[PDB]
């Protein structure tokens, strides 16, 4: 029991910490699919024009 | 009763999953060649910005 | 557990694959450019003075 | 049970930092900008070439 009870303290402060650093990657699930089809374009245009 | 309960619902939710396993595992062999990729991709974003 | 792991890797290659399909082209195609135009930019600003 | 659970959490959170500057949203969307204002300025010089041609 003592030792169950120590490792879900420390897997939950290792959880807090790691949560802290990802704040940024945590913002509004814009499509990804959208960002990713317009990059195609802009890269596209880009070689054409290069 | 309760351990009777609750072993059976666990068994239930075992079989559950075990077909979902079966359906994933079709699709994996070629993993060996993900660290590659990324570091693929990143060098060549880091070389175009 | 390995369910839900498998899930998640499976979508990173679906992402990686597709941006190095487009990235490649741009990249082979870098040193020649960024070459011809330094030298174009630095002809052209050489008459405005 | 509770241990289990959070270690997953932690692990699937570690997976995505590691990936993100690939593949969050974010991160692509400062490259697209980048290559958008490219574009453009060699679009001009393609537009101007015969005056830039006789200078």
């Amino acid at each position: 029991m003592s030792n169950s009870v120590e490792a879900l303290l420390e897997i939950s402060s290792s959880l807090k910490a790691l949560k802290e650093e990802c704040v940024d990657l945590c913002s509004s699930v814009t499509d990804g699919d959208k960002v990713i089809q317009s990059l195609r374009l802009a890269l596209t245009d880009f070689h054409q024009l290069t | 009763q309760l351990l009777i309960k609750q072993i059976r619902d666990m068994r239930s939710e075992h079989v559950a999953l075990q077909n979902q396993q079966k359906l994933a595992e079709k699709v994996d062999r070629k993993i060996s060649d993900k660290d590659e990729n990324i570091q693929k991709t990143r060098c060549m974003w880091n070389t175009i910005m | 557990r390995d369910l839900t792991l498998l899930q998640r890797e499976e979508r990173l290659r679906d992402l990686i694959e597709k941006q190095d399909e487009v990235l490649t082209p741009v990249v082979t195609s870098k040193d020649p450019f960024k070459d011809n135009y330094t030298t174009f930019a630095t002809a052209l600003d050489s008459t405005r003075h | 049970a509770e241990i289990n659970q959070k270690s997953l959490e932690l692990e699937l959170l570690r997976l995505e930092k590691e990936t993100a500057d690939i593949t969050h949203p974010l991160y692509l969307g400062q490259k697209h900008q980048a290559l958008q204002a490219m574009n453009s300025h060699l679009e001009a010089v393609l537009r101007e070439k015969r005056s830039l041609r006789q200078r």
